[PDB]
Formats: C-alpha cells, structure tokens, sequence
C-alpha cells in the first residue's frame, strides 16, 4: 500500500469508466436498451420517443 | 371459444407471413402494440400464441 | 385536399397511422400540420341502386 495515492487515481478512473459503459445497459423507462431493436421493432413515431 | 374459457394456441416451428394480415382489410382493428406492424416479417419470434 | 372515404377509414387521415388509404391512397406525414375535416354525406353520395 505504497503507492496507494496513484492506484486511488487509476481506480477512480478506471471505475468512471466502467460506470459510464455500465449505463448503456439500462433502458430508462424505454422498452430495450438496444438501439438497433428499437428500430428494428417500432415505426418512427414511436421509435422517436 | 367464450371469454371466460379463451383458446390458446402455440404457434411454434413455421414461417409467417404476416402482410396477409395487413393487407386484408376484412379485420376492423388491426393494432399492435410492442411492435410495429410492417416489421412483423423481418423479425424472428418464439412463444407466439393465438 | 377533398375526397370520399367510407366511415370507418377517417381514423386513417392522420400521421403515424398504419393503414391501407393511408399507406395506397393518401399519405400525411409525420411533421404535418393542419386539420382534418369530416363529415357524414350519406343524403349527397350515396344511390339506392
């Protein structure tokens, strides 16, 4: 635990990241969090909201 | 069958072509809710029931 | 824009419809803006024959 003050740095962006690529996979309310399936599933006027 | 005793059937293991229903104009309502109706022949589905 | 349709078909002059005058006869668009007017010539339009 030497060199606890650079790993603290590299973790707390390390886990930034992973949160941020973690948020991709929530849908917030919508019906997937794909995309391609929203597209592929719904016409326009639906697709947009 | 009557409402209360509704009939349900497994659709399964076949290819459907559902732009007969579409374009036939014999349904009063055709509505579809979790997808839109004219890419019903470009998806694959499973548990399908009638 | 002026034609006949039957009673059932007036839900379909609207965007984001899916339907068979909208989709073969006349189409509005997503953005349109405007009203629609509608109303029953059964007395004008319509023959016993």
């Amino acid at each position: 635990s030497a060199l606890g003050k650079l790993q603290d740095v590299v973790n707390q962006n390390a886990q930034a990241l992973n949160t941020l690529v973690k948020q991709l996979s929530s849908n917030f309310g919508a019906i997937s969090s794909v995309l391609n399936d929203i597209l592929s599933r719904l016409d326009p006027p639906e697709a947009e909201v | 069958a009557s409402v209360y005793a509704w009939n349900r059937k497994r659709i399964s293991n076949c290819v459907a072509d559902y732009s007969v229903l579409y374009n036939s104009a014999s349904f009063s309502t055709f509505k579809c809710y979790g997808v839109s109706p004219t890419k019903l022949n470009d998806l694959c589905f499973t548990n399908v029931y009638a | 824009d002026s034609f006949v349709i039957r009673g059932d078909e007036v839900r379909q002059i609207a965007p984001g419809q899916t339907g068979k005058i909208a989709d073969y006869n006349y189409k509005l668009p997503d953005d349109f803006t405007g009203c629609v007017i509608a109303w029953n010539s059964n007395n004008l339009d319509s023959k016993v024959g």
